[PDB]
């Protein structure tokens, strides 16, 4: 046990970040598969 | 009703598994230890109408006959089990496997599961358990509270620090199997997979001998879904669920005409 | 005149439904203290043609009868009361439940209706009421003129602090209200709930005793909806919705066809 002391958060901004652009690439990979199968389903709902 | 109609059928249900097997390689693309799926097509049996090869008469043959296919489907969808790419991690219970071998884990029925994905943590007794559903981990390695630090060696051997004492007091050894067709593998969800008879004997052993991966503590395997890959094919497999739709289109445009004219 | 033209606007009728319930979350996506909705949808009664084990022939019974089914409705709106998340504001006069619990506010014809709502202002007496409609809050929290600042504890401890006076003045208690369902309360606006036969009895107590949540001044509870949800369940429920349009466009075709042959 130490006085005089505070500690501070535990993350770094670094790996947030690139976690953040990496989430955010996931996240439109998925949609455009949603989007393709929505397209199909219009497709085929147009006999 | 019409030959095509069930040809084309055949097209669309194949090219729906198609992308429903990319469109969960695209979800678990942040999974640790995740492997993707890829979809076989082949095509059906063959209506033989005029047998290729017959004898159309004495000292001649039909060079090709008349034989109208059935349509296509896919048969399997096969596990690609390459290795992942390798995150460090901060945390000291998270391992992955340098090469061949899948971790062992006790299910609730009873039998031992299989996994590739590294993220452990302990549960209140100290046994090391996996981070979702707590399932322990064979062989069962039990952390003594009196542990300042956890190492996980090369090959296995987990080793705890004790205040005061020189040395690193072994708690336990890991233990990884391996499998001569980790396609042949059943996933029952969980990153669990349970030996078919197409995967083989399960085969045990220490890690990095004999074969087997080594243990690389605080670390973990990434999913080796190719999202470039996913989105190429996802573009390539909506084409030909268009063009099938149109055989389907037009034989009922075929058949509204007869109706209207027969 | 058809069982598929009866199906099918079913079918639409529960649709138009589930189009409805996801545009008010939408609406409501900024509300303070709304709590979203999702349909819960159910098959209606099957028709007896065959009766599924019915005994044709001895020793032999039908391993599946010929049952067909009605259609589908949405039976109920299920509000998922799962929290919200917290907004930060400088004001001091607006409250929050930090867990299970309703503010309890006092209706013009005299019941209490419940609000998980906390944004509360003045009336011309100082008396603590809501900031929409102005109802006043059980209990009576009145704010005299000879306060400098209001302080509302976590146990529901409202106390002012006088001038030229080193002491709180402590000018109240709230109390709030927990359900055992929640869900069964039924929403009459304003963002206020009526206790109904299958929302259970009103426990009332100290907030922060006995299970119910903390009050946390200067802090509000945003809307739980997902827009990411509610757009993915629209273009879902569009779908559906012309799923069964088509139905009823090919029972149309067919009946006109069979008018101008038979």
């Amino acid at each position: 046990i130490n006085n005089g002391m505070l500690e501070q958060s535990n993350i770094d901004m670094t790996q947030e970040l690139v976690d953040l652009i990496s989430a955010q690439r996931n996240f439109q990979a998925n949609s455009r598969s949603l989007e393709v199968h929505n397209q199909l389903q219009q497709n085929i709902l147009q006999i | 009703m019409h030959p095509a109609l069930w040809v084309s059928k055949t097209g669309l249900d194949a090219q729906q598994t198609n992308i429903a097997t990319i469109s969960n390689n695209l979800a678990n693309a942040s999974t640790v230890g995740y492997k993707k799926s890829r979809a076989v097509f082949e095509d059906l049996f063959y209506q033989n109408i005029n047998q290729p090869g017959g004898q159309s008469s004495q000292n001649t043959e039909l060079p090709s006959g008349l034989m109208l296919g059935a349509g296509s489907k896919v048969v399997a969808t096969q596990k690609v089990h390459t290795h992942g790419n390798a995150q460090t991690t901060t945390n000291a219970l998270d391992m992955m496997v340098e090469g061949d071998g899948f971790f062992q884990v006790t299910l609730p029925d009873g039998n031992i599961g299989y996994t590739r994905n590294g993220q452990f943590t302990l549960n209140g007794e100290g046994t090391l358990v996996t981070s979702g559903s707590g399932y322990p981990v064979e062989p069962e390695i039990v952390i003594p509270e009196d542990a300042i630090s956890i190492t996980v060696g090369t090959d296995g051997e987990v080793s705890v620090r004790v205040r005061g004492q020189q040395d690193n007091q072994v708690v336990g050894q890991l233990t990884i199997t391996d499998f001569v067709n980790p396609g042949g593998l059943e996933p029952i969800g969980q990153n669990l997979y349970l030996p078919t008879g197409a995967s083989g004997d399960p085969q045990e052993g220490v890690p990095g001998l004999d074969g087997l991966g080594e243990i690389r503590q605080s670390m973990l395997e990434a999913s080796n879904v190719n999202v470039t890959e996913e989105l190429v094919n996802m573009i390539e497999a909506q084409r030909v669920y268009e063009m099938n739709s149109k055989v389907i289109s037009s034989v009922d445009k075929m058949m509204s005409f007869v109706n209207q004219q027969l």
